[PDB]
């Protein structure tokens, strides 16, 4: 069986912030939030992903206050909180997952200071994470059809011709979003879960279900909530159309992220 | 290379457009300024079809015979315009990728 | 006979490319032992003999072909059969050494090199790194070529490693990465030959690391970054699964879930 290690990692969300104690305070009870994420050794944005499905930082540990939509998450004693209260599954789809709750680890705002807890999984925005030291989103450009290359031209998304265009840079934020790179206030939004909805850029104000994205290991863009995959629409550029659409595994569903 | 056929008949009638290909590799696609009508993947399982005759027009293609078709069930007067075959391939060109149109076939109702 | 996979240089696509390196990594591993979504080839401890390796026949324009031996538990070029010709690197080991007496059974001449596979050990025999070998359906009809008339007088030693580079890293490297798979389908589709550019370097040289460092990541969290490269020189470390699982198709195994 493979070896199990406990590495020390800030965990970024929502805006690309990092997950905070807040004012580095360890009382028992203090709650978690939403922080820009720091460069430097302070302990109350580095946590330990313990074997024990336990995540701490400075020895206490990431705790929900219940097991209800909305309530908040504590910083608390390992030893002292409730067991079920401490356990957590890290999902390779961004998930934070309280098991007993059945509950994932939320950030309902994106502001600086925002009080972190636990909702129900829509798989949206404001419930992605990723466990890194890397505090900035990756830029890279999004090949697809065609060789042709992924390209914002202000609210609206297409494929052309890929030339080293700001317009074609993307930004791959730990929360799931993908953001155009020249305004990172928005985001690669599907207004809603019908198939051929055409996907477009919208401010990232609301974390929506229909903002957060996975490329999965079979080549394709996945929105979580619906299921469906980017879709350049009838196979054909020239409509300028991006869509949701069911899995078929064809060529205009084929994107890679060339770095 | 693609040539139209099948191109008279009242409003509420039927015809199937063929179009006959010279060379599988394409995405197939109808469009009738133009306007996008149908459209399907290389390798089917993708029929994307526009708003205005969704419920109406079936796009079938068939790579062992190199053949795309359109059915035109319930035809209105507003169906009535020049149709054109379209491809998109893997190529090099301006666009970045290859176009290939038909002829055209004429449709009135 | 060993499962064969065939692809061919003349006419080949974007669509042909893929499907040869689909119908590849089908033949490599089942799929079933997948970890945070990524498949793993199978353990060598327990693969019986008869299921270690898989057959790639290669032809081009001229219709010379060739037939690479991969080895399922790490999708690496073993050897090569050409004619009544077969050839094998340099095996590590004595069992491999033994395993390899089960390919090309049938073949009249057996000839093992001196030299082994590596990627360094290739580049000192060609004179040249990957670095400047140009890849693309071209390099790989003229290493196709290169490699049927070795047994032939007409093959100097490095125009074969040379040709070997191409197909180690235009097949099994492809294999491994979708990433990888995805910059020879840009080759292919604008007919364009190209040396692959550092971050394809870096993600070849990381194979192994990267499989364990996934493999024994706690979910998906690594134990220690592994640093990339972009396709610029400008280095990257990666600390999760998650930015990697468009990037690997194939691992090694390392350990059991
Ligand atoms: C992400 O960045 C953080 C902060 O730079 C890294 O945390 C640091 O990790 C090292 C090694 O894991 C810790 O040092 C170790 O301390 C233990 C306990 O004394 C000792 O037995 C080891 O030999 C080693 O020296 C260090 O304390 C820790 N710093 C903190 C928590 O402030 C972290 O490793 C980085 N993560 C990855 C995956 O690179
Ligand atoms: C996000 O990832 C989690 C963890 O892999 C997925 O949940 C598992 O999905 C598999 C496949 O259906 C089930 O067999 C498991 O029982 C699920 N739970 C666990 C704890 O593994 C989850 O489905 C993913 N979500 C989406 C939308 O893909
Ligand atoms: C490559 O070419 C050979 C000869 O034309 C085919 O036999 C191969 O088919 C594969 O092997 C046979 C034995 C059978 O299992 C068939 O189902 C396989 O597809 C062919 N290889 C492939 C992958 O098509
Ligand atoms: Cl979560
Ligand atoms: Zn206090
Ligand atoms: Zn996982
Ligand atoms: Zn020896
Ligand atoms: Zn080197």
């Amino acid at each position: 069986v493979c070896m199990d290690p406990e590495p020390i990692v800030r965990i970024v969300g929502r805006n690309g912030l990092c997950v905070d104690v807040r004012d580095g305070r360890f009382h028992n009870g203090n709650a978690i939030q939403l922080w820009p994420c720091k460069s430097n050794t302070d302990a109350n944005q580095l946590w330990t992903l313990k074997r024990d499905n336990t995540i701490r930082s400075n020895g206490k540990c990431l705790t929900t206050y219940g097991y209800s939509p909305g309530v908040y998450v504590m910083i608390y004693d390992c030893n002292t909180a409730a067991t079920d209260a401490t356990r957590w599954q890290i999902w390779d789809n961004g998930t934070i997952i309280n098991p007993r709750s059945s509950l994932v680890l939320a950030a309902t705002s994106g502001n600086s200071g925002t009080t972190l807890t636990v909702q129900t999984n829509i798989y949206a925005v404001s419930q992605g994470w990723l466990p890194t030291n890397n505090t900035q989103p990756f830029v890279t450009t999004i090949v697809g059809l065609y060789g042709l290359c992924l390209q914002a031209n202000s609210g609206q998304v297409w494929i052309e011709d890929c030339s080293s265009k700001a317009e074609q840079q993307w930004a791959l934020y730990a929360d799931g979003s993908i953001r155009p790179q020249q305004n990172r206030d928005n985001c690669l939004t599907s207004d809603s879960n019908i198939r051929e909805t055409v996907v477009k850029i919208l401010s990232c104000g609301p974390a929506s279900s229909g903002q957060r994205w996975m490329f999965k290991n079979d080549g394709t863009i996945l929105n979580l909530y619906s299921g469906l995959v980017l879709d350049v629409r009838a196979s054909d550029p020239s409509l300028k159309q991006i869509i949701l659409y069911p899995l078929h595994g064809d060529p205009n569903q084929i994107w890679l992220p060339l770095f | 290379q693609l040539a139209e056929s099948g191109g008279l008949v009242q409003a509420g009638g039927s015809l199937r457009l063929s179009c006959a290909a010279s060379g599988s590799d394409y995405a197939m696609g109808w469009f009738r300024e133009r306007d996008f009508v149908a459209g399907i993947t290389s390798s089917g399982g993708g029929t994307y079809y526009a708003d205005s005759v969704k419920g109406r027009f079936t796009i079938t293609r068939d790579n062992y015979k190199n053949t795309l078709y359109l059915q035109m069930d319930s035809l209105k007067p507003e169906d009535t315009a020049v149709y054109y075959c379209k491809g998109t391939a893997d190529g090099s060109s301006s666009l970045g990728y290859l176009e290939v149109w038909g002829q055209g076939t004429l449709v009135t109702v | 006979q060993y499962p064969i996979i065939n692809f061919t240089t003349a006419g080949a696509t974007v669509q042909s490319y893929t499907n040869f390196i689909r119908a590849v990594r089908g033949r490599l591993t089942t799929g079933a032992d997948v970890r945070h979504e990524i498949p793993v080839l199978p353990n060598r401890v327990g693969l019986p003999i008869n299921q270690r390796f898989i057959l790639v026949e290669l032809s081009n324009h001229a219709e010379l072909s060739v037939t690479l031996a991969l080895d399922v538990t790490n999708a690496y070029v073993v050897g090569y059969r050409a004619g009544n010709s077969a050839y094998f690197f340099h095996p590590d080991n004595q069992e491999d050494a033994e395993a390899i007496t089960h390919l090309f059974t049938d073949v009249q001449n057996r000839y093992t090199f001196a030299f082994g596979g590596n990627y360094d050990r290739l580049e000192q025999l060609a004179g040249n790194l990957r670095e400047n070998i140009e890849l693309g359906n071209g390099p790989l009809e003229e290493a196709i070529s290169a490699l049927y008339y070795y047994s032939t007088g007409g093959t100097q030693l490095p125009t074969l490693a040379r040709s070997f580079i191409i197909c180690i890293q235009m097949i099994s490297e492809a294999a491994r990465f979708q990433y990888i798979e995805g910059e020879m389908r840009t080759r292919i589709r604008y007919n364009r030959r190209s040396a692959p550019d550092p971050s394809v370097i870096t993600l070849e040289n990381s194979w192994g690391r990267l499989s364990t460092a996934i493999q024994e990541s706690n979910q998906g969290a690594f134990a220690s970054p592994i640093q990339l490269q972009r396709r610029n020189g400008s280095k990257f470390s990666v600390y999760d699964v998650s930015i990697l699982i468009p990037i690997i198709a194939l691992m090694v195994y390392r350990c059991a879930p």
